[PDB]
């Protein structure tokens, strides 16, 4: 599992002006549904297709000269999701992203109801950033099918913002949504799929 | 034998980029407290530290051009003004001046300096 | 370049019973908007994240002993896109998929206004299969950014239904939405990305 270097919040707030700060939110909810009436979904997590053709979480870069990290996140969420407000109680972690640029990525996470999660999807299609910076929301499939690739392994084989993919797996583990043994398994199947597909071409 | 106060180019991760900074404390056991020019402060092992200031001429580096994108270049000159160091980086036959913090090394570019300037 | 064997519509309907048929729809719209106020978006195309974690077009398998190609496709579209029915005039192509299994994939395509396309996106969020077989709709970025990967090349590096990726590239060409050289360049950068990313 790829891991970024963690930094405490107070120490991230001491980083100099040469650092850019990004805030993104992982919204998820318990899902009692069953795909095909036989595959429990367990949880749904929201990600999005970005303008640059990569998957990531809602959010973006924030200005924290005169605003908190939560106020900046809510600004980029109001444009990207049009949803309600997150608070400091939703803050999960901060990471130093892979270079070359100096960026510290803050991750927030809140468990909603499935109804509230769908309401975020409805608001997102009506948001200002829909069609411009955000090209659509996608739910993360956490199930795996009998073929051992369908679902979560296939999903991890897409193209991500490297920070977001690390944040997704880090959150699924520490929020007790997926056993770490299952994440390494799915990530291994995804890489294997990427190997074969690339060996052919 | 004290490294405190010396300018270095170091990486704060085992596989990351090398950034300019200074050594602040000798944490011991081959470990050093390093304050990077960007304000980041953390403990770094000697093997991750390059004791070289400025970056030598003809070294291949990774520079921030136009304040948006990084790309590879070659050092061709140094110049200090009002205490700030400027690097002359040549990219595809064109030279420009870059601030110190706009000049970094990739993992491969820095690892190639470990035997000449490394601290471990 | 992904290029499946193309067969005529009549040649596909006379294939034996061992062949499976699938029908998918490519809904697109001319887009006069500019990203960041500089790069043009040109066209917007609709795809979807499937239950199996792959990108593809709306649609699915059609059993010809129960449905015609059109009635079968529209039953699936009704469950994911709301009120939108295509006809035989929206038919574009038929392609024979890679083995082992023998499947013939029938591509349908209809141009919409950007307003109508956004209305389809709104209906999809309220559809019956949203959160079951369809996990969300996405717009294909047909532009390339200054770094030569941002946009369409990055998009082509995602994981697709093998048939869907060929149908997209085929449809962008024959519908005069992307030049040939414009597709080759994007697909070559996408492949270089998948190599550069898997080695690091």
């Amino acid at each position: 599992v790829p891991e970024l270097k963690q930094i405490s919040r107070v120490e991230a707030m001491r980083l100099g002006p040469g650092w850019s700060h990004s805030c993104h939110a992982m919204l998820y909810a318990a899902n009692p549904g069953q795909l095909f009436g036989r595959i429990p979904m367990r949880f749904s997590v929201l990600m999005q297709m970005r303008f640059d053709g990569l998957l990531g979480f809602p959010g973006g870069f924030v200005d924290r000269r005169f605003w908190s990290l939560e106020d900046g996140l809510n600004r980029v969420l109001g444009l990207g999701l049009g949803c309600l407000r997150l608070t400091e109680a939703d803050y999960l972690s901060s990471h130093l992203t892979e270079g070359p640029h100096r960026v510290v990525a803050h991750l927030y996470a809140r468990q909603l109801t499935l109804e509230q999660l769908h309401a975020v999807e409805i608001s997102a299609v009506h948001s200002r950033d829909h069609g411009l910076e955000v090209l659509g929301l996608v739910r993360v499939p956490l199930y795996t099918q009998k073929d051992r690739v369908g679902g979560f392994p296939n999903f991890l084989s897409n193209a991500f913002v490297s920070t977001a993919k690390c944040q997704l797996l880090f959150a699924l583990k520490v929020l007790n949504m997926m056993p770490e043994e299952k994440l390494v398994e799915a990530l291994a199947a995804a890489t294997e799929k990427q190997k074969k597909a690339l060996e052919k071409l | 034998n004290s490294f405190v106060g010396l300018r270095v180019v170091a990486k704060w991760s085992s596989n990351g980029y090398f950034y300019s900074g200074k050594i602040t404390r000798d944490v011991g056991a081959g470990k050093y407290k390093l304050l990077f020019d960007d304000g980041y402060e953390c403990d770094v092992l000697g093997k991750d530290i390059l004791l070289c200031d400025p970056i030598p001429l003809d070294t291949e580096v990774t520079a921030l051009s136009e304040d948006e994108y990084f790309s590879a270049g070659v050092v061709k000159g140094h110049r200090k003004e009002s205490g700030e160091l400027y690097y002359s980086i040549e990219k595809e036959g064109q030279r420009k001046w870059y601030k110190r913090m706009a000049v970094i090394l990739s993992l491969e570019q820095g690892n190639r300096l470990r035997e000449q300037y490394g601290l471990g």
